[PDB]
């Protein structure tokens, strides 16, 4: 549900498009308001 | 910002007058069936 693995397609934001396409969870809150220097790609993240 | 907003434009330009641009790195390309089948723990092959 959480819980499984499958390497290579693995999920880290896909969401089910159902039958019909713009369905989402009410839970778009998973952190808090926080703001830093630019970064443009994840491992331009990484870096610093 | 400019420099990058050519860049949007060169792509699309250089792409079409050039040709080509199927391109990466190493192994993509020949050897039995089409496409990027696997997918976790096979290794050498039937897909290729």
């Amino acid at each position: 549900s959480e819980k499984d693995v499958q390497l290579m397609a693995e999920v880290v934001d896909l969401a089910t498009g159902e039958k019909q396409v713009l369905n989402d969870i009410r839970g778009r809150y998973e952190c808090y308001t926080d703001v830093g220097p630019s970064f443009q790609s994840m491992k331009q993240q990484n870096r610093a | 910002l400019n420099m990058r907003a050519d860049l949007e434009t060169y792509v699309f330009q250089d792409n079409l007058a050039t040709a080509m641009r199927r391109d990466g790195e190493i192994y993509q390309s020949i050897v039995n069936d089409i496409y990027d089948v696997p997918r976790n723990v096979t290794i050498t092959l039937e897909d290729g």
